């Protein structure tokens, strides 16, 4: 792919995101949704086997599909009212199916399997790209749409994607499949907490997207897509090891880390509408999510696995591409804790 | 075999490269004054001088001041006839019972 | 020691657990990565939240 | 030791009065505070949870081709 | 699921033990069912017979634990002359949990699932009596 | 030799030094909670002929 | 989620078509024009808890 | 959403006029210290992972990371207080503007009060 | 508190740019140092804490537990220089900055002054703990251990998080001078049953309490010297402290829900001393020690009374004091021969006779020899125990008969007897090993010629 084709296609996909963000009409809103799928095929087809075709068909087919359904929500919506601004939608069954088609667009069980399948398939800077705005968009639609959505089914589905996330990653070897389930799980906690307070839903989703960040760019860095692979980075650069273990304890909401933060904030927005049993639920279910980054950590940090034999002439050999603000990623990932209140900033 | 793997090394013994060796440190001049200082610092500085720091701390608890005003009270109260405790803290008459 | 530490203990809370976690998990990630079974769970899905959600 | 090292009781018990003095108020200020929100969000009568509505300034006051509007 | 809750909540709790276990059974029923559906889906079976007997299965196991369930809670409230207790639904738990165990010829599963269903059906009644409430609407 | 000195020695005054802030800095926090100096029941007193503050 | 550009630089790029009460080609009017305009005009200002009560 | 569709809310303006009532954070702040912290770890980061002496090469960058954690830090306090300051004033309004839902209770002292003793034994 | 939070800040820069030979000896300094200043918190007062700050404040129970952990500091320095010889300087540095990290951690969780604070640093120990097992732990089961400390520790204290914020929502604020004047009794209820159980179970398996306890064994059999020294003294104590201050709000809820507590932990005592008659390591007796103890000062807390407290205080102090020694001793015996089993080599008082000095010292005051601390906290709490029933009597009894026969049998064993033919590498005593031995041993004598020092607020 040529650079200025690859950088038209990544303003594309970053345009149509802000035109959906910025956008009061529905019809403009839709617009921008398919504007971003159209350009982000190439982006996971850049790189090109049959696996990536693969994953590049399934993400189209179900981004059609959520589109299509996202369309005829609108068009019930206007029948019913006849307004094409967006705000609280005057339908009940046009709600429920742009809540289905926005749960979709995000990878919410049970419309999860498409997200480990895509990430697996694609490579990691797609996976990163994918993951990051791919829920950037959708998230901005449901928080200007939160006062009409359904807290029954978005708790429910919510929940269901803390715990097939956890399960998952629970299950999975692959890196990638790890981070997709990972997303999932982040994603369940950040549209629990969406019916109560979208400023904690902001929080959650820039927390979750500073330590994604964080966590790609050092496996980039690292070039390792399998545990195995990650194993030998100890006997290469050390230092990256114990940066992916700190930010790996710190998704997994280990005080005093900044992944800690969303989950805290989130608990007492929940347990102020004297909502107990679902903050409960939630804090114990992420124990899965830890464990499967703790299993991870110890294969690369708190162990040496077994090296190879060329590792010497990689010894003898420099990395030369600069990660860009790799080092600022890491830093807000662990150490922010103590600046909470500036969710008031956010607010 | 399943590995390149170096065998198991034999312990070293710091007595055998230096018969004065006081446990610290393979370099005698460091081991000589880590001992030194341990020495010095933990017990002479923190155990004496914080012992009697502690010995000499001030009554802060009001112990002696509790014993003094529990002597006067007592006197004040057996030399009026008065009873030696009293058989309620706060007082009735500012105490109002439902009713 | 034996019967109660380290077999009984070690059963309810860690072990049992355990068990079920990791047979949940090969339940959830055991799927072959059919668009046709997972689509038709997305059909599945769709008709329950409309029907079951009021 | 005492002179040296350490303060009269004086210090310490004003410094709790006025510590127990913050303390107190920001959970008096807590507590109003999330029976306002409860109101607010019940009502839509404050500043807080007002959610948007069309605007008026869009309506065109024009005639029309038919007189029934 | 909301119109069966109902049903369920709406019959008495010491009273009417028959249409309690009715309830349940129906309630387990749509839960078997449900649970049928997406085990097809996502594990399709080799043919139509082997579907029809796993869907048989599955809703057959529900609604004997929810009848089990029913019956027993109701049976245990009315014989004990004492509504409003969670340990006749922790007492429908177990035995429900038995039957499950019973229906997969597993006496560790037997067990766990007793144990499991009947703290559970107890945290439903405490809930029940105090007021809890799992999907809570917006209030602050 | 004495440069040598410094330059491996001059890490032992960073505990001493870390001491004497946080001793500063536990006095700066005093002086902002003298909302009730000399104004409790218990401890109220006419200052002294020479005095300004009870305590600092 | 909603950054205002529209409001903020003054630009209409969509609430021409937001409703069927503004501004339409040759003045032609909406089958529920008024009903919309007094819907709008009772609604405006006084946030969307209030406007739904 | 609280604070949105607040009345008179400019969009995208980052500090609005009003908040410059308020008082500027001091220089010496013990928020803007943590987030030169922040800074100049961000550079120690940089140095380590680019295979740098970590406490002597680049003291031109790390001066540049700690002065944009520094400047970022103040704006975003600046903010953070205003709005914490609106919210306050906000609600004091509504508690002035609804007596009948905010009233005072007659204060009874703990003479006149009864309350249940629970021995300990 | 400034003035001492400050100094293990520059502890930790210190660390890092001293030279490659000198990092022992200026951790090591300047950790004494440190400990010197935080003896002045000794000084409290008899009505009410230091408020020091908003945020920090000492009273009567948190300043003998900040004093045990910056005098611990050091000790561990001592036995890190014996077990890290050939350990690369980055690496060594990184070792010390765990433990500096640990340190700080824990004083700013002794001296918090809100609930929430405490909760979050309480849990922020967790990560240096678990850094230091599974990174430089020298078997195989110590990734095991890892997981099994964490997860327990979490799936105890989750629930706590949430309680905690729903006790702010209800009440106004979880700062602990406010929830003990505003405090308001708790009624018979299960949504009251659940938020104690929430709590209590939380400091529960933080204590820990018999059957919640496995993974103690297992973290302290497979941790490193240094691990385990600080996973018994204070480690252990983070879940009295936090019982001894979460219960003001719990009352009177706790005069009826403490039963289940209360028998779990007193057969518990039993089995966990039954347990240690018949153990095949030294390090698994002392961890099973540990248990027996803790087990006796959560009964103390449950039965609340304010001769139960003192007690309570006296015998944590004398437990970790005691435990950090006799770990101490086993890891030189292991270093030794390179092998935990007790019954390895024999003979020890033969080969080493200051050695068995130390052990008969600590051995005695492990079975609470008298005027021992460890016997004042053990015989306050069976007096409140008898006060509250007269079959605890038994029970105590009974509990210390098996103390003693274990600590006689594990001396016995390892000291006396024929020395094992074919161990022919047991050398001299080091002066490092002795001073460390002396060092744990003379504060415990101090503390029992001064006892007021160490007994609570409630003295
Ligand atoms: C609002 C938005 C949404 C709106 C939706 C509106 C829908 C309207 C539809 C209108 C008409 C549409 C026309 C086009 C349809 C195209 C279908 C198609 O292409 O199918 C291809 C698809 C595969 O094509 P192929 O690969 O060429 O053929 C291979 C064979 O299928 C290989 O088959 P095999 O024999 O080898 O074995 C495999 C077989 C194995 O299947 C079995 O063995 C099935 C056994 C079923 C036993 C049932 C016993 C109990 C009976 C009911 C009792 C209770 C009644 C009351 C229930 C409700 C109470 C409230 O698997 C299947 O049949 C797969 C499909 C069914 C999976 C099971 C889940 C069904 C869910 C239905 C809804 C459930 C809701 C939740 C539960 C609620 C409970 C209260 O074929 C089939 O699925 C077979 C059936 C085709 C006809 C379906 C007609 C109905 C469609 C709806
Ligand atoms: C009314 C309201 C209903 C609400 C929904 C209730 C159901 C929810 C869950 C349905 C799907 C569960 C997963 C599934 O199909 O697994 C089987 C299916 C195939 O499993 P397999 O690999 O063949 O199993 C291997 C075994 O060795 C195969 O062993 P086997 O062939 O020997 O199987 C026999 C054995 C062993 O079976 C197995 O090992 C597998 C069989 C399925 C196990 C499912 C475990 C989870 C149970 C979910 C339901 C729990 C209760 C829900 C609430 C009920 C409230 C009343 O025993 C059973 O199968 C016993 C089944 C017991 C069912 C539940 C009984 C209690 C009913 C409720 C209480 C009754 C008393 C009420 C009194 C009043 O799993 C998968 O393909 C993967 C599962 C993980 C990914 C799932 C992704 C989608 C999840 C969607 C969840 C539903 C969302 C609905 C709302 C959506 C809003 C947007
Ligand atoms: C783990 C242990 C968890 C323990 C949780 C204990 C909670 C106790 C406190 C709450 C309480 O008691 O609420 C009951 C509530 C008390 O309130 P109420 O005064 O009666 O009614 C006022 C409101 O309407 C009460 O309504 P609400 O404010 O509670 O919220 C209503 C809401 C929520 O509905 C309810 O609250 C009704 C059900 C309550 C009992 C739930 C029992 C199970 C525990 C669930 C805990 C939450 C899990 C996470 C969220 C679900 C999604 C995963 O929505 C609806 O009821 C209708 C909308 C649809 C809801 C979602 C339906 C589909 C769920 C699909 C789940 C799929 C899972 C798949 C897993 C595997 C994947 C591979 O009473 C009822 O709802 C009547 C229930 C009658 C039958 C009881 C049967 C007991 C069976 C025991 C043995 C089960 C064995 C299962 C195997
Ligand atoms: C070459 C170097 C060149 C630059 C040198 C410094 C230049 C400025 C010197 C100066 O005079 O600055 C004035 C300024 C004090 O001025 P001030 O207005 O008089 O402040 C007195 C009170 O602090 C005023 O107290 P307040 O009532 O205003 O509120 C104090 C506090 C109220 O909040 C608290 O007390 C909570 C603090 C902890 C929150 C998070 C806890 C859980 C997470 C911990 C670990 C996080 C990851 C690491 O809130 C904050 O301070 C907010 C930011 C907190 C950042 C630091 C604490 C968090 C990290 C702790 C790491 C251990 O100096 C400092 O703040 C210096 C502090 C650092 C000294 C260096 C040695 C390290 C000490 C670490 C202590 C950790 C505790
Ligand atoms: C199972 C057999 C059994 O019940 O043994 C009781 C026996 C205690 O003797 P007990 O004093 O006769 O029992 C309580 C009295 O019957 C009656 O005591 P009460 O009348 O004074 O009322 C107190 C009762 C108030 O009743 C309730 O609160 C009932 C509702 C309980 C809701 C579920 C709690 C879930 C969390 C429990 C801890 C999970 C870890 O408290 C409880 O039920 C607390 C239950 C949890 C105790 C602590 C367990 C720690 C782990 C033990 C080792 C596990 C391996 O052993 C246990 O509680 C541990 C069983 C471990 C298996
Ligand atoms: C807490 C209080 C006690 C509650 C826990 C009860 C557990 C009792 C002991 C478990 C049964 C003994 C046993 O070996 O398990 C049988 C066997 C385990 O498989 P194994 O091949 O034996 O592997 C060893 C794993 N331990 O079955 C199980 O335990 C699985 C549990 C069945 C799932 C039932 C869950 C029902 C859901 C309840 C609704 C929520
Ligand atoms: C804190 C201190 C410690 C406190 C806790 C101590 C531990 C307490 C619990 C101990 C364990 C009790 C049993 C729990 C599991 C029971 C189920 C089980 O073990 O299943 C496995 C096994 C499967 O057997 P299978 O493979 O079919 O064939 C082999 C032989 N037939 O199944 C079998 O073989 C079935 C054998 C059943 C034999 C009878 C069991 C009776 C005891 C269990 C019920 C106790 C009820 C207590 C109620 C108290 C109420 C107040």
């Amino acid at each position: 792919m040529n650079p200025i084709i690859y950088t038209t296609l990544i303003m594309t996909v970053m345009s149509g995101t802000m035109l959906v963000m910025i956008s009061s009409h529905w019809l403009l809103i839709w617009i921008g949704f398919e504007m971003n799928l159209l350009a982000m095929i190439p982006v996971l087809m850049k790189n090109f086997n049959p696996r990536a075709t693969e994953a590049a068909t399934k993400y189209f087919l179900t981004q059609a599909t959520a589109s299509m359904m996202l369309m005829m929500a609108i068009i019930i919506n206007l029948l019913y009212s006849g307004q094409w601004t967006i705000t609280k939608m005057f339908n009940p069954v046009a709600m429920t199916m742009m809540t289905m088609a926005l749960a979709m667009k995000l990878g919410l069980s049970p419309f999860h399997f498409w997200v480990p399948e895509v990430t697996q398939g694609i490579s990691l800077q797609a996976g990163l790209l994918l993951l990051t705005w791919q829920k950037l968009a959708p998230l901005s639609v449901l928080c200007q749409i939160s006062q009409s959505i359904n807290p029954n089914l978005m708790l429910t589905m919510a929940m269901l994607s803390i715990l097939i996330g956890g399960w998952g990653g629970l299950n999975q070897t692959q890196l990638r499949k790890i981070m997709a389930y990972s997303s999932i799980a982040h994603m369940g906690w950040m549209t629990a907490v969406l019916p109560y307070n979208t400023t904690m839903t902001i929080l959650n989703l820039l927390i979750y997207i500073t330590m994604t960040l964080a966590m790609f760019m050092l496996l980039i860095h690292s070039s390792a897509t399998t545990t195995l692979s990650l194993s030998h980075t100890w006997n290469k650069m050390p230092v990256i090891t114990s940066l992916m273990m700190v930010t790996l304890l710190s998704m997994g909401g280990l005080p005093p880390l900044s992944g800690f933060m969303p989950k805290w904030m989130i608990i007492q927005e929940m347990t102020k509408n004297e909502s107990i049993i679902m903050p409960t639920l939630m804090a114990m279910t992420a124990l899965l999510n830890l464990y499967f980054y703790m299993r991870l950590a110890y294969s690369s940090s708190l162990t040496m696995f077994p090296s190879t034999n060329n590792m010497k002439m990689k010894w003898q050999f420099e990395h030369t591409k600069q990660m860009k603000l790799l080092p600022t990623m890491i830093v807000l990932s662990t150490l922010v804790l103590p600046m909470t209140p500036a969710l008031s900033s956010l607010n | 075999i399943r590995l390149q793997e170096d065998p198991d090394p034999e312990d070293e013994n710091l007595y055998e490269k230096n018969p004065d060796s006081h446990g610290y440190d393979k370099d005698p001049i460091v081991d000589l004054w880590n001992m030194r200082v341990v020495f010095f610092f933990g017990f002479s500085i923190v155990l004496v001088l914080g012992s009697t720091f502690v010995a000499y701390l001030p009554d802060y608890r009001m112990q002696e001041w509790a014993r003094r005003e529990a002597e006067r009270l007592v006197k004040y109260r057996e030399a009026n006839g008065l009873p030696l405790m009293e058989s309620n803290c706060f007082d009735p008459n500012k105490i109002q019972l439902p009713e | 020691s034996s019967l109660l530490d380290l077999i009984w203990l070690e059963t309810i809370l860690p072990k049992t657990t355990s068990f079920i976690q990791m047979k949940m998990s090969i339940m959830v990630s055991n799927q072959k990565g059919l668009i046709k079974l997972y689509f038709l769970s997305f059909l599945i899905t769709i008709m329950i939240s409309m029907t079951l959600f009021n | 030791i005492a002179r040296t090292f350490y303060d009269g009781p004086e210090k310490n018990y004003e410094k709790t009065m006025a510590i127990l003095q913050i303390e107190a108020e920001k959970a008096e200020l807590r507590l109003k505070e999330l029976e306002v929100r409860r109101l607010m969000r019940a009502r839509g009568d404050g500043p807080w949870y007002q959610y948007p509505t069309i605007d008026k300034a869009l309506i065109d006051h024009s005639p029309k081709t038919t007189p029934d509007n | 699921a909301k119109t069966l809750l109902h049903k369920y909540s709406d019959i008495p709790e010491g009273t009417e033990c028959h249409r309690k276990a009715y309830a349940s059974t129906s309630i387990g029923g749509a839960t078997g069912l449900i649970v049928s559906a997406y085990s097809i889906a996502l594990k399709p079976p080799a043919s139509f017979l082997e579907g029809v007997a796993r869907t048989g299965r599955y809703t057959f196991t529900s609604a004997a634990i929810g009848a089990i369930f029913g019956l027993t809670s109701c049976i245990s409230a009315q014989v004990r002359e004492k509504p409003d207790d969670p340990l006749n639904y922790f007492i429908g738990g177990c035995a429900g949990g038995l039957t499950l165990g019973a229906r997969t010829r597993s006496y560790g599963i037997g067990a766990a699932a007793c144990a499991y269903m009947g703290l559970t059906a107890a945290l439903v009644k405490m809930g029940q009596l105090e007021g809890w409430q799992v999907f809570a609407e917006p209030k602050v | 030799n004495v440069l040598q000195i410094v330059r491996d020695h001059w890490v032992h005054i960073l505990v001493p030094v870390g001491f004497v802030f946080g001793c500063y800095l536990d006095r700066r926090s005093d002086e902002k909670l003298t909302a009730f100096r000399n104004k409790s029941l218990l401890f109220k007193r006419e200052l002294r002929p020479n005095e300004e503050v009870t305590w600092k | 989620p909603f950054f205002d550009v529209q409001k903020r630089l003054g630009l209409d790029l969509d609430r021409w078509m937001t409703i069927q009460s503004a501004e339409q080609p040759h003045k032609i009017p909406g089958r529920c024009h008024a009903f919309e305009k007094e819907w709008i005009e009772c609604a405006h200002g006084i946030g969307g808890i209030r406007a739904e009560k | 959403t609280m604070m949105s569709g607040r009345p008179g809310r400019v969009p995208l303006q980052f500090l609005p006029n009003e908040a410059r009532s308020l008082p500027p954070p001091k220089l010496t702040d013990p928020r803007l210290v943590y987030m030169g912290f922040l800074g100049y770890c961000s550079g120690l980061i940089d140095n380590a992972i680019r295979r740098r002496p970590v406490v002597s090469a680049g003291l031109h960058r790390q001066l540049l990371y700690v002065t944009s954690f520094v400047f970022f830090g103040y704006y975003l306090l600046k903010r953070q207080d205003y709005m914490y300051a609106l919210r306050d004033h906000d609600m004091f309004a509504y508690v002035k503007s609804h007596p009948e839902d905010f009233p005072e209770k007659d204060k009874k002292t703990y003479g006149e009060i009864l309350e249940e003793f629970h021995p300990v034994r | 508190m400034l003035k001492i939070i400050i100094p293990t800040t520059m502890l930790l820069p210190m660390t890092w740019m001293s030279k490659h030979n000198m990092i022992w000896i200026n951790a090591t300094v300047h950790s004494l140092l440190i400990s010197l200043i935080s003896l002045s918190l000794l000084n409290q007062l008899g009505e009410n804490s230091l408020n020091f700050s908003l945020t920090f404040f000492s009273d009567s129970l948190s300043a003998p537990l900040l004093v045990l952990t910056t005098w611990l500091l050091p000790l561990m320095l001592m036995a890190s220089q014996s077990h890290l010889s050939k350990e690369t300087t980055t690496r060594k540095k990184l070792y010390i900055t765990m433990l500096i990290l640990l340190q700080l951690f824990l004083i700013m969780t002794f001296t918090a002054t809100e609930l929430i604070l405490f909760y979050i640093l309480f849990e922020a120990t967790l990560v240096p703990t678990l850094i230091i097992i599974t990174r430089w732990g020298n078997q195989t089961e110590r990734l095991n251990a890892g997981l099994y400390f964490l997860f327990y520790t979490l799936a105890g204290s989750l629930p706590l998080l949430v309680a905690l914020v729903y006790i702010q929502n209800t009440t106004g604020s979880l700062n602990f001078l406010i929830i003990h004047y505003w405090s308001h009794p708790l009624s018979n209820s299960w949504s009251n049953i659940f938020m104690w159980l929430a709590c209590i179970m939380a400091f529960m398996v933080k204590m820990p309490l018999y059957g919640l306890h496995l993974w103690l064994p297992k973290a302290h059999v497979e941790a490193p010297i240094a691990g385990s020294m600080v996973l018994a003294a204070v480690l252990l104590k983070l879940g009295g402290y936090g019982m001894m201050r979460i219960t003001t709000i719990l009352n009177p809820l706790t005069n009826y829900m403490a039963y289940p507590f209360l028998m779990l932990s007193m057969w518990g005592m039993i089995m966990t001393s039954s347990i240690c008659l018949r153990q095949t390591d030294l390090k698994s007796l002392i961890a099973y020690s540990s248990v027996s103890h803790m087990a006796l000062v959560i009964v103390a807390i449950m039965i609340q009374t304010p001769w139960s407290f003192m007690g309570a205080t006296a015998l944590m102090i004398a437990h970790g004091l005691t435990s950090s020694m006799l770990f101490c001793l086993a890891n030189t015996n292991y270093e030794r021969v390179h092998s935990r089993t007790m019954i390895l080599a024999r003979g020890l008082q033969t080969l080493l006779p200051l050695m068995a000095t130390w052990w008969l010292v600590a051995s005695l005051t492990n079975l609470a020899l008298p005027p021992s601390i460890n016997l004042i906290g053990e015989l306050f709490i069976i007096t409140a125990s008898f006060s509250w029933s007269n079959i605890t009597i038994i029970l105590m009894g009974m509990n210390m008969m098996i103390t003693a026969l274990y600590s006689l049998y594990m001396l016995i064993t390892t000291q006396r007897g024929k020395y094992t033919h074919h161990i022919n590498n047991i050398k001299p005593s080091f002066t490092r090993e002795n001073a460390l031995m002396a060092l744990h041993i003379l504060p415990l004598l101090l503390l029992t010629l001064n006892p007021k020092m160490i007994l609570g607020p409630l003295y």
